[PDB]
């Protein structure tokens, strides 16, 4: 698939048509049968795992050859879920904008990484626990909020469970779904689940993000609306020394 | 009658969906940052 | 809802029993359920309409009679679901049976 | 009846039969089975929250792994009401609130 189409299915960490199977094991390769059926081995030392091809498939491993933790046997697309467990994280957002410059790039476009890159760190903001040490033991959590646990009860209040968790490639759809601040998450396909849970939940927001403060009609948070920068004051020459001559009063 | 225009109180929007919300029962709380409240209303 | 947050925090067979616990007939035994139903009490679990009468009031059944005709059983007998309590009334509960109007003495 | 002597075997309602020289108790126990929002609402008002944490951090290590996956996610509702403010029973309304009239012209 080309285009638009894959930009989504990339955007969306979407498990494509013609998946073209990679390893999950690192080994050598071995080709066997024509015609009547083909399947192919990536067999180590120890294990001997089989990938069984269409026939019709275009492999792109010829037999013999040398091979890797998941690398590609088969041609066509790769499915970024089977990436990330055999092969981690950061491979997989490497993957993603690689694939998605893939396409602006061969028509005409030209941009810069960054922009996919932010977004890419988006599709991985959250991870789900195992065994926890707080919480149940199945939520997904932000990344960063799990290290708000996991680096501190293993520094001051050092002990019980550094909480263990799991990567989490998260579809941009999916991603931008899970989004803490209960205001921003309205505006999404059912308001209604929204609102039920977090008025149970002594629910707050705090409104960092934007798509919540112009829900309120509040200032945005970003340009002349950031805090770094807003309350800037500006005090001009006789003011500052008169303004000075009212202080030790 | 040639003044700068703005300090605009609280946006309408919020006092909107506040009380739009209030209606639908749920207490929406507004706060600021020593977490007491505030009553964007005033009346 | 979709987890339904009240059909959770009591169970209440998920939903279709809360939805009868208003609309459509449907009693749950709310606090200190005493009775017996073949089993003990179900404590926070549905009852039917009649299961209610059943269990609070008692079950008493009048069986019309036509006139000139008379009745196998005798005023105070301990009658058994399905024993003809006449030559055309059949006994659809088991126990004692009266005399609700006589028509000769 | 007659002191001490003559005594009810079962749970019911007492008649007294001046004619028959009987007391007769009809098999009906004194359930609180109650219907609609009100016993839902009176379900929720009484229950200990803390209490449903305990069996569930319990039901939460030995059970068959089937539905457990529902044994845990009673906790989300229960331990969100339990640190919230909320009491749950709000969840139902004695008072509907009006929305003002100038919202809705």
């Amino acid at each position: 698939t080309q285009g638009l189409p894959r930009v989504i299915e990339l955007f969306e960490a979407r498990r494509p048509k013609a998946k073209a199977v990679i390893s999950e094991i690192d080994g050598v390769v071995r080709i066997e049968e024509g015609e009547d059926r083909l399947s192919v081995f990536v067999e180590s030392e120890g294990f001997s795992k089989e990938y069984k091809l269409p026939k019709d498939a275009r492999l792109l491993v010829k037999d013999g050859d040398y091979v890797e933790a998941g690398q590609p046997l088969t041609r066509g697309a790769i499915d970024p879920h089977q990436l990330l467990e055999a092969k981690g994280p950061e491979a997989v957002e490497r993957y993603l904008v690689d694939e998605i410059q893939k396409v602006y790039r061969a028509q005409g476009v030209k941009l810069h990484d960054k922009h996919i890159e932010i977004v890419v760190r988006q599709m991985l903001k959250y991870v789900e626990v195992t065994d926890p040490g707080d919480s149940r033991l199945l939520e997904g959590q932000v990344l960063e909020k799990w290290d708000v646990e996991a680096l501190n009860e293993r520094l001051i209040a050092e002990g019980k469970v550094p909480v263990a968790w799991k990567p989490l490639l998260m579809g941009v759809t999916k991603s931008a779904l899970s989004t803490k601040s209960w205001l921003s998450a309205a505006s999404f396909q059912n308001t209604t689940h929204v609102l039920t849970e977090a008025a149970i939940a002594g629910k707050k927001d705090e409104l960092i993000g934007l798509k919540e403060n112009v829900i309120l009609g509040r200032l945005i948070p970003a340009g002349t609306g950031s805090d770094f920068v807003r309350f800037t004051q500006v005090v001009d020459q006789r003011t500052l020394k008169a303004i000075e001559e009212a202080r030790k009063e | 009658k040639g003044e700068d225009v703005p300090e605009p109180s609280v946006p309408e929007s919020f006092r909107v969906l506040v009380k739009e919300l209030q209606a639908l029962a749920l207490d929406v709380q507004t706060l600021d940052e020593k977490d007491n409240p505030v009553d964007i209303f005033e009346g | 809802d979709v987890p339904s947050k009240i059909g959770t925090l009591l169970d209440l067979s998920a939903t279709e029993l809360e939805q009868v616990l208003y609309f459509n007939k449907y009693i749950v035994l709310d606090p200190k359920g005493a009775v017996l139903d073949g089993v003990p009490v179900e404590k926070r679990q549905l009852l039917t309409d009649e299961e209610y009468r059943e269990l609070r009031y008692g079950k008493q059944e009048t069986y019309p009679l036509p006139a000139g005709v008379d009745a196998l059983v005798k005023d105070g007998e301990e009658v058994v679901k399905g024993q003809e309590l006449a030559p055309g009334v059949v006994s659809r509960m088991d126990g004692v049976a009266l005399y609700r109007f006589p028509r000769r003495v | 009846a007659d002191g001490g002597k003559v005594k009810s075997e079962i749970y019911g309602r007492v008649e007294v039969d001046l004619v028959r020289n009987v007391v007769r108790v009809v098999e009906s126990y004194d359930i609180d089975a109650r219907m609609g929002a009100e016993a839902i609402q009176e379900l929720l008002k009484e229950l200990d929250l803390e209490k449903l944490e305990r069996e569930l951090l319990e039901e939460m290590k030995h059970p068959s792994r089937a539905r457990r996956a529902k044994a845990r996610k009673r906790l989300e509702v229960v331990r969100a009401f339990l640190d919230s403010g909320n009491r749950p029973e709000w969840m139902i309304l004695e008072a509907v609130p009006v929305l003002p009239p100038d919202l809705r012209p």
